[PDB]
């Protein structure tokens, strides 16, 4: 009928919110103490649960976990676009600067705007932003203002924490790994984004 | 009759509610803008 | 920079609290980076790749269940 | 606590449910036509409304035998509401599959008339500000009106309350899911002159 | 760690108010892209 | 103050917010208002 742990879990006061966070796609990092010591609790069964529904449980080697949608889903997917891949990968980066330590984790969205600049082709963003765009201070504030509309919209799915009363500054969690499967082997990236293709991280865009 | 919640979440929720309002305000503006373009445009072109 | 280089009284308490939550930083940081990418060669692909990410756009994938319609 | 009661794992149980459950939390009117899912429901509605309480949700049967999913203000689902035209079409719906030619067609209707008729039970002036806030009043309006409502007859399909028929989209059967668009007016006159009445009061 | 007492009555509050504050942010995000189109048939049409 | 630690907020009462933080450019307290005790 059900094994018995799948059912005593089931059961448990806190799995309704886990179960309409995580079909949202929400991550699911170290932070949340409670709902992360559930999960570690009765991962096979969960596990073997959202199987059935034809979907895939991840735990990645991080250590946060996240839903996988296979072709078959019966719950739909979805991607982000270009400039969202763009703000996550540049999280991803300061995360690892160790100059960053000073500054405990916390940080500000000034310094991601400006170090952003240090690396797109400053007209490959104008384009996406505006086409008339040549450098215009309106601009520049157009796409100020995009990115933080791209980063309310990676927070929702569970990449930055807010903090205090000022939005102007967040903190990053260890679930944004993920943007780095990419050059996580050390093959030509190319045939490493076909096998992602092929396991399902990633569609091409 | 009362919800305890950690600091943190308590911070996360405030900080996002500010940050999403100031994302609203600011659109409203960029749709404005727009708006006053294209009626500009269509103003111009006549 | 050495890791860059390789890969009245209540003010006291306070303090001391800070430098004690600097340690665990400090400590979470290593055990999070320092194993994974022990020779520093993860963050320069990443450098490289945001540096000529444009040559072939790629997006990731996420669950997003349908939201509940409702009326009025 | 309790952990499980019997009968809730053997109705969890049971095959065809995951289906069930993503389509119920999508809203959809699960009615009498899916004999299977509607048998289903029928043996384990009381543990069903038990279960998804915790969500903060009601299951609630309509009298009519149609089965939906009613949140409250404290939902732990995420919920969405659906622009007005779409209730429009959803009152319009709810007129035609009263029709005494319904049993002559079987109930089978196409595009054209649901069009023709929102257009002539529906005041213009009303559309035309629904279409494009800048609209002109011109053609292009009334094409891109059409396409609109094209859209919307598709998301209520995806609700369920109605059927495409063969491999032809020209081709849609109604089902008695439309009354939770006419339950408003479930006195007992006319249903033209209710439905007139609340067209003509904006309702 | 710390923890905040709170009523219900008071809580439901932002938890309604952050939801509608997304949907009505969502609505605008579709009417703006729908103002994109329209002005890029416009710049179009002038060229 | 009693309290002997300031915090950023009562500093930038004392583009507003960059000229602000321009200005200023310490020891990071995520409890504290703004994060930070100068």
């Amino acid at each position: 009928v059900m094994p018995v742990k799948l059912a005593q879990a089931l059961a448990n006061p806190l799995f309704p919110a886990l179960d309409s966070a995580l079909r949202s796609g929400r991550h699911i990092g170290l932070d949340e103490l409670d709902n992360h010591a559930f999960l570690m609790d009765f991962q096979e069964y969960l596990e073997e649960f959202y199987a059935r529904y034809n979907v895939e449980l991840i735990r990645a080697p991080e250590g946060f976990f996240y839903l996988r949608p296979r072709s078959t889903t019966l719950i739909p997917r979805s991607v982000l676009s270009e400039l969202d891949m763009m703000v996550g990968k540049i999280l991803c980066y300061l995360y690892l600067s160790p100059e960053r330590l000073a500054n405990e984790g916390i940080f500000t969205q000034q310094e991601l705007y400006d170090e952003l600049l240090t690396l797109a082709d400053e007209a490959k963003l104008l384009k996406l932003v505006n086409n008339r765009s040549t450098g215009s201070d309106v601009d520049r504030q157009k796409l100020q203002e995009k990115v933080r509309s791209s980063l309310n919209r990676l927070r929702r799915l569970g990449m930055v924490w807010f903090m205090g009363h000022d939005s102007s500054k967040f903190r990053i969690t260890e679930s944004v790994f993920r943007f780095g499967a990419d050059v996580r082997a050390g093959d030509d990236p190319r045939e490493a984004q076909r096998r992602l293709i092929r396991d399902g991280e990633a569609m091409p865009i | 009759d009362l919800v305890t919640i950690p600091r943190d979440v308590w911070n996360d929720i405030q900080g996002y509610i500010d940050s999403l309002e100031r994302e609203n305000d600011s659109l409203k503006n960029q749709l404005m803008e727009a708006d006053e373009y294209v009626a500009e445009l269509e103003e111009k072109l006549n | 920079q050495l890791l860059n280089k390789d890969w009245i009284i209540s003010w006291g308490q306070q303090s001391i609290d800070l430098w004690i939550g600097y340690d665990r930083h400090v400590h979470k940081f290593i055990r999070t980076a320092i194993d994974m990418d022990k020779n520093r060669v993860f963050a320069q692909r990443l450098r490289q790749s945001v540096q000529t990410y444009f040559d072939e756009p790629w997006a990731l994938t996420y669950a997003n269940a349908d939201r509940l319609l409702d009326m009025r």
